[PDB]
RNA sequence: ACUCUGGUUUCUCUUCAGAUCGCAUAAAUCUUUCGCACUAAAGAUUUCCGUGGAGAGGAACAACUCUGAGUCCAAUUUUUUGAGGCCUUGCUUUGGCAAGGCUA
């Protein structure tokens, strides 16, 4: 028991995902966690607005977690 | 449906509704050597899915053997696909498109069928005799067939119990039974992500007779049960190979600590296995509470009673449950239908991938053109009727649909070989109940039901009044070649039409055999080797024509060969004399005759790829190899027709205007033959030169084509001919006490132990010989008689030799009963066959020539 | 002790309210101890739960085929009657 | 493989000026150096101060503990 | 009423090692290939004699060589010979080797191997590579260790307590291939005259260099064998009315008990 | 074992809904059903709660924001 | 682990059994078969040699061993809450309903 999310085939792929309160996110999976906290390097935060502002790698958690899309070939 | 199943585990609504769904169907195949245990797994995974089945305690309940002949000679005879539904070991429910193929080297017709109408294939290995000749040749034939392959190992409990090899010792048998097929997969391979291993997850360890499939993820998984919280993908990723596990720091090293840590999977895997086989087998009375209280099994007073087998087997099934390992390993490496159907659509599909239809085929679309293909033809149980069986690439085969069921040679140009028929009243492919259907998706096996009316050995169901550019796919190649022939006639010649009857359905019911009727009314079949033509004789004079039918003695079919160059230059004139061909013979390069018949040198491909294929690996002139015509008697055939004509003296317009002619009546010639009316091999005809006439009236049409023939007969006559006759190549497998007896007994039939070796891990030697065929009838049964039933062999025409004497001798007499000496065999093989084909006695090298 | 609460509307046709305000009314066939529910037959509603409605009884009714009902956002059930025979 | 709890272990020993986002409240979030974390996710921010991006203001707190349910995305910053 | 005998693996054990003198020490049937009794009635229905089996006269009459007359199928100026089909090439192959089959029962073919590497030491362990077994040459991905693939504690093998070899482990292994009374482990008590302690003898090949007198002898004993074999007419359904028990229940009848010595010679004055 | 996770881990190779607390209605092939409610499909048809409907090659749903899902119940008879 | 119809042995009778009724194997009659039938085959029939299934009755000692049955989870991912409030639009069953935009 205790396996960790499916992040082998999206791992170090660039991908978007959707975090809570809106939050939209670009970047590749660096790594993952059994409690759904993922590494994103290189990740871009879209705003409301329309502009992209780059945050670098970041740690996302599992609870506000929303859903993945890859961008590129799984 | 109004229908009526036996009780499943399943739902026979969820099975049609998981047969709608495209990219969950297993279509697999269960290739293995005779006796390996495939027939026996099938039987324990019906048993699983159907609770009412049960396997009695002494009689195996081998619910994969329909036909009688099967049941009762033991050996399996034809393959009965069985589509079900069965769990997994994540917990999702597939159906698998099963097919229990023979094992018998002889009866491989069965598995080519088999891999035409599957996606991968589940090789099997008996554990404790390892690979054998019809493993390797199975191996081979599914890698060259472009399939996925999952070797598994059968029958440890041989291992565990009989062999009582110790844990170290079995994974150092599995692991080089693994490295064994590794590399024979890696000899015909062409992508290296091709690679079996426990670690890849691509073998399962399993024991037909007591219920013991297994994998690495299944077993790991059954620790998770017993523990919990474990990590059942990653341990079992650790579970297998030279590493060692360390209690210290709770961890695998690669480095083996202690000095005293045995492998993983011997530690975690086998151990337990020994454990608990001896305790059941050995220990039964005694141990038998505590050993199934710690393994958590309880079994009633009435089951514990039992034989020691039987209750080892329902040990063995409580402690492993189903057989999720096998299922999880399928679906990982065998792909989904959809996912398979581009390597299915450009391997064996004719018309191309890229194209149209090709795509539309590619996309594994029910929702598109109906473009089903049948490979085997089963029949009806009273056996007046035929039951077409195969799997729908695309649309969907609905019953009393109109179909236009195109036939083996309904090309596109001519599609004089399709019969619109109107299918109807279909079944779904079960082993031993069919299970009736209103359609059938595309991916799914469905046996049609009236379609059989043109259905003589393949044949391709398609959608009339549309698709009208298509193709049929590609008819099949079989691993071995048919060289028995057998002459076959009624007791009573009254009966004549029922017995022709019977021979035209067992012809359309077994796909390699090959029937005709020659110039001397004999009503000639072939056949593999011996069994195979046991079998069709049980079949034909009992079941298809119930007449009484005299079979002749069985012979070999031989074909011709060159040893010299052509004599002289021969002049052969059409009739009317307006076209004087001529044509040099001269024997093939040595290699390139079995480059051609494995298919390496294709002829389909374009001028460049084939001119540097002969130029660089058969070192032929790179202007010479520019001029090849044609490829002999078949696409694939021994003789290559080459264009030698000088352009100083020949018109190179005025030579094609009479090139497809002249290739003609090159393949006509070489699929008939000038010696003994047998097939050419080995040969290389070239035409010298050659006059044509201008208008097509007196040049080319009905006379090129006979001029052309008798010109390959001279040229082919000329040079000096040598009969060839088919050699054998036997494994028998027997103890090294014996294998004396062995290599004595084929002394007596003119053939050579080519190798001799022991089997690693098992006591018994395998002997490989290489006896010819005509000489060859009945070594099976010497072999096993003077070895006291202690040795069994096989066969298989591994390749021909020339005959030891001259065929053109007429300096040597024959005899009626008397076996002729080793010299004098050529000729009187040809004699025997001109006389047997009823052709003229004499073939002078001035029969068929221009100036007699 | 007996567990026969979760087995007496097991099998029938039930429509349960969740948290969203939707009325799902189908064959409720699957439970577990998370409160995920399966419903065979399941037909979702949103408006309002048809119970003699004069003007309209099947306002925003759609048919989904084998819903799973997720535990987390359930609020409540209501029993509608037993299951059809096939 | 660079996991989360490595990466937030690695921004706690450097001692960098890291902004972390509310979870459901994308309008207002944190900022400031943390020097350690806890196994429930809280951590110990040195310097805090929450920054509200409706209004652009910023109140600073000092040695804040943030819990591991309030904060939903965590990034890098240069101050 | 003596009906069941089922005794523990031990004690089969030691009666098969009390016996092991009478039992042919068989391990695959396979050893009696175109020998069973399926053979022999495939020989004797076609008219044929296995070397080693009887012979019968034939089931139907056949016609004299010379009642055909070199017919276009028949011709041996066309025969190409090589080896002389025998009678046992024939019984093997009933189907192809033989015009007019009729009634021939097929043979199973070869059944694997049994490979048991029968043990002849008590000394050495139960599971333990023998000399006789030919050696296995000992020539993978394996991940590396740097990750953490750690296991609970409480992670051990299931049977880490149980021995993987025992005291009767190697003769329990052993029962398995053995005579079918000490293959089994539970039996019905049969009666004495209905098992026959030397049939599987002479069901076995002749040893070999027997006299003239034995084979003849080994002969007829198979011949015996398959004239019962062939004509096993299953029982029919009786009433199950027992005329010792009808005796019993008649008031002419007494009971007692005595020796089988002085029961015979009262029967033999009572004969006389 | 839940009827709920061995529905979905069932459910895998056929065509099937998955509708999310936001309104967010994903369908196409579940390429993975995890017992944890993690949703994976392939080239799966996303159409959010304000109407605009896109494709994604390859999208993962977590379970915490799951609302419903909706499969065929044929295989459940 | 709470309780519960449920003991085996043995004797007798009836009835059914084409299952290798029996991991054994005989006899007799007819029929067809060539003789000129212990030394012979085939087909059938019948009686024994003695079984299994079920039922019924009886006397010995087990009363529930047995088995079948009636009987430790608050901190992500479900059940110990991102929880409550503001405005607009159509109907107001003037309670509020459905949707959209915000503070939390």
């Amino acid at each position: 028991k205790a396996h960790p999310p499916e992040l082998k085939k999206f791992m170090d792929k660039k991908l978007s995902l959707k975090l809570n309160g809106g939050r939209h996110v670009q970047g590749i999976l660096r790594g993952f966690d059994p409690f759904m906290n993922l590494v994103i390097d290189e990740c871009v935060e879209m705003a409301t607005s329309g502009q992209q502002n780059n945050i670098g790698m970041v740690v996302i958690r599992g609870n506000s977690i929303i859903m993945l899309e890859a961008l590129e070939r799984v | 449906m109004e229908q009526t199943l036996p009780v499943t585990v399943y739902e026979m609504d969820f099975l049609a509704d998981l047969m709608d769904n495209s990219e969950l169907i297993r279509n697999v195949t269960l290739c293995g050597h005779l006796h390996h245990g495939k027939t026996c797994f099938v039987d324990c995974l019906i048993e699983q899915t159907h609770p009412e089945i049960r396997k009695r305690y002494d009689q195996d309940l081998c619910y994969t053997d329909i036909l009688f002949t099967e049941q009762e000679r033991g050996v399996g005879i034809k393959s009965t696909p069985v589509t079900v539904v069965l769990p997994d070991t994540k917990g999702k429910s597939y159906l698998f498109n099963i097919m229990d193929t023979p094992g018998h080297v002889n009866f491989s017709d069965e598995v080519t069928a088999g891999l035409r109408i599957s996606d991968g294939v589940v090789l099997f290995i008996d554990a404790a005799e390892g690979v054998m000749l019809n493993t390797e040749r199975l191996i081979k034939h599914a890698v060259q067939e472009r399939l996925a392959v999952t070797v598994c190992i059968n029958k440890i409990d041989r291992l565990i119990l009989e062999l009582k090899l110790p844990p170290t010792d079995a994974y150092y048998k599995l692991r080089h039974i693994v490295d064994e097929v590794n590399g024979l997969i890696s000899m015909y391979s062409t992508d290296e992500n091709l690679i079996l291993s426990p670690l890849l997850g691509n073998v399962c360890f399993s024991s037909s007779q007591y219920s013991i499939c297994f994998t690495l993820g299944s077993f790991a998984k059954i620790y998770a049960d017993t523990f919990g919280d474990i990590n059942y993908q990653e341990f079992a990723k650790r579970l297998w190979g030279d590493i060692y596990f360390n209690p210290k720091t709770r961890k695998f090293t690669k480095k083996a600590p202690t000095s005293s840590s045995q492998r993983s999977f011997v530690e975690f895997i086998l151990e337990p296995l020994y454990k608990i086989l001896a305790q059941v087998v050995g220990d039964v009375d005694t141990s038998l509470p505590r050993t199934l209280d710690e393994l958590g099994i309880h079994l009633t007073k009435e089951e514990l009673k039992l034989n020691i087998r039987p209750l080892l087997r329902l040990v063995c099934k409580k402690f492993f449950g189903e057989f999720t390992g096998f299922v999880d390993m399928c679906v990982q490496h065998i792909p989904s239908p959809k996912v398979g159907a581009k390597p299915k659509i450009e391997h064996t599909y004719t018309g191309g991938v890229d194209s149209d239809l090709g795509e539309a085929m590619s996309d594994c679309d029910p929702d598109g053109p109906l473009m089903c293909h049948t490979t085997k033809m089963y029949s009806t149980d009273d056996g007046v009727q035929f039951h077409a069986f195969g799997r729908v690439l695309s649309g969907t085969i609905h019953a009393g649909q109109p179909v236009k069921v195109l036939g083996e040679n309904y090309t596109l140009e001519d599609e004089e070989d399709s019969q619109i028929c109107t299918v109807g009243r279909l079944w779904i492919s079960v082993a031993r109940y069919h299970i009736e259907v209103n359609r059938v998706p595309a991916g799914n096996w469905v046996l049609i039901e009236g379609v059989d009316q043109p259905i003589v050995k393949t044949a391709t169901i398609t959608e009339p009044r549309g698709n009208e550019e298509a193709q049929i796919f590609r008819p099949l190649k079989f691993n071995t070649t048919s060289v028995i022939k057998i002459a076959v006639e009624p007791v009573n010649p009254s009966e004549l039409p029922k017995m022709l009857d019977g021979l035209r359905k067992v012809n359309k019911s077994y796909p390699s055999l090959t029937t005709k009727v020659e110039e001397s009314g004999e009503h000639v079949i072939l056949g593999t080797g011996e069994l195979y033509l046991d079998c069709v004789m049980h079949d034909l004079r009992k079941m298809y024509s119930e007449i009484d039918i005299k079979v002749a003695d069985p012979v070999v079919t031989f074909c011709e060969t060159v040893v010299e160059t052509s004599s002289l230059k021969c002049f052969a004139e059409t009739p009317n004399k307006k076209n004087k061909i001529t044509m040099i013979a001269e024997p093939l390069e040595k290699g390139l005759a079995e480059d051609i018949e494995n298919e390496v040198v294709q002829i389909t491909w374009n001028r460049k790829k084939l001119g540097e294929f002969f130029q660089t690996k058969y070192d032929w002139d790179l202007l010479a190899a520019r001029s090849i015509w044609a490829f002999g008697p078949d696409a694939t055939g021994p003789n290559i027709l080459v264009d030698d004509t000088l352009p100083s003296e020949v018109d190179k317009a005025l030579l094609g205007s009479v090139k497809d002619s002249i290739v003609q009546g090159f393949q006509w010639g070489t699929r008939e033959g000038p010696l003994c009316d047998e097939l050419i091999r080995n040969v290389k005809f070239k035409i010298l030169d050659a006059v044509v006439a201008q208008e097509p009236l007196h040049r080319g049409g009905g006379q090129i084509i006979p001029t052309a023939r008798r010109v390959v007969y001279s040229a082919f006559l000329m040079a000096t001919p040598r009969l060839m006759e088919p050699y054998y190549f036997v494994e028998v497998q027997a103890p090294a006490d014996c294998v004396s007896a062995v290599y004595t007994v084929l002394a007596r039939r003119r053939g050579h132990v080519t190798q001799d070796a022991p089997i690693p891990g098992s006591p018994l030697y395998t002997i490989k010989a290489f006896i010819p065929a005509i000489d060859s009838f009945g070594f099976e049964t010497d072999l096993r008689t003077h070895t006291q039933g202690q040795a069994f062999s096989l066969s298989v025409f591994h390749h021909w030799q020339i005959v030891p004497g001259d065929p053109l001798d007429k300096s040597i007499v024959i005899r009626p009963l008397e076996p002729q000496p080793a010299p004098h065999l050529a000729r009187e093989f040809m004699i025997k066959t001109r006389r047997r084909k009823g052709l003229s006695e004499d073939v002078s090298i001035s029969k068929f020539f221009d100036d007699p | 002790g007996k567990s026969s609460k979760m087995l007496q509307h097991i099998d029938y046709r039930m429509r349960c309210i969740l948290q969203d305000g939707r009325i799902f009314i189908g064959t409720f066939k699957a439970f577990d101890k998370h409160m995920n529910l399966i419903l065979c037959d399941c037909d979702e509603f949103r408006k309002i739960k048809p119970k003699n409605s004069k003007q309209a009884e099947r306002e925003e009714k759609r048919v989904l085929g084998l819903v799973l009902l997720r535990g987390e956002n359930l609020v409540s059930m209501t029993v509608e009657g037993p299951p059809p025979k096939d | 493989m660079v996991q989360p709890i490595n990466l937030i272990f690695r921004y706690l020993q450097n001692r960098s000026r890291i902004q972390v986002w509310l979870y459901e409240q994308v309008n207002m979030r944190i900022e400031g150096c943390i020097i350690g974390f806890d196994e429930y996710m809280n951590l110990v921010l040195d310097d805090a101060e929450e920054i509200h991006s409706k209004t652009k203001s910023r109140k600073q707190l000092g040695r804040i503990m943030l819990k591991g349910d309030n904060i939903t995305l965590l990034q890098s910053v240069s101050n | 009423t003596y009906q069941r005998w089922q005794f523990t693996l031990p004690m089969m054990s030691t009666l098969y090692r009390l016996a092991n003198q009478l039992l042919t020490d068989l391990v695959d049937d396979n050893y009696f290939y175109l020998f069973d009794l399926k053979a022999f009635f495939t020989s004797k229905a076609l008219n044929m004699a296995i070397p080693g089996g009887p012979k019968f006269e034939p089931l139907v009459r056949d016609i004299n060589l010379q009642d055909e007359d070199w017919n276009e199928f028949n011709d041996i100026n066309k025969i190409i010979i090589r080896q002389p089909i025998r009678t046992e090439y024939k019984i093997a192959f009933p189907y192809l080797y033989n015009n007019l089959p009729h009634h021939v029962h097929l043979t199973w073919y070869h059944t694997p191997n049994v490979v048991f590497i029968k043990t002849e030491d008590p000394d050495l362990p139960a599971f333990y590579f023998d000399p006789l077994i030919n050696p296995i040459s000992h020539r993978e991905p394996l991940p590396d260790d740097d990750e953490e693939f750690e296991l609970p504690e409480f992670v051990e093998p299931f049977l880490k307590d149980t021995p993987l070899y025992t005291d009767n482990t190697a003769n329990g292994i052993a029962l398995l291939w053995a005579p079918r009374p000490f293959n089994l482990r539970s039996g019905r008590t049969r009666r004495a005259l209905d098992i026959p302690l030397v049939k599987n003898w002479y069901r076995e090949h002749c040893p070999a260099g027997q006299p003239v007198k034995v084979r003849v002898s080994y002969q007829k004993l198979l011949k015996y064998y398959v004239l019962n074999a062939l004509k096993h007419r299953p029982p029919k359904a009786q009433k199950k009315r027992y005329l010792f028990r009808s005796f019993k229940a008649t008031k002419f009848f007494q009971s007692t008990k005595l020796d089988w010595v002085e029961v015979g010679l009262q029967v033999c004055r009572q004969g006389y | 074992i839940g009827v709920p996770i061995k529905v979905l881990h069932e459910a895998e190779g056929h065509i099937v809904t998955c509708e999310t607390n936001t309104g967010e209605v994903y369908r196409g092939k579940l390429i993975e059903a995890e017992d944890n409610m993690n949703c994976q499909m392939s080239n799966i048809t996303v159409t959010y709660r304000d109407g605009r409907v896109a494709q994604l090659e390859q999208v993962y749903i977590r379970g915490s924001k799951i609302r419903f899902l909706i499969l065929p119940d044929m295989l459940k008879n």
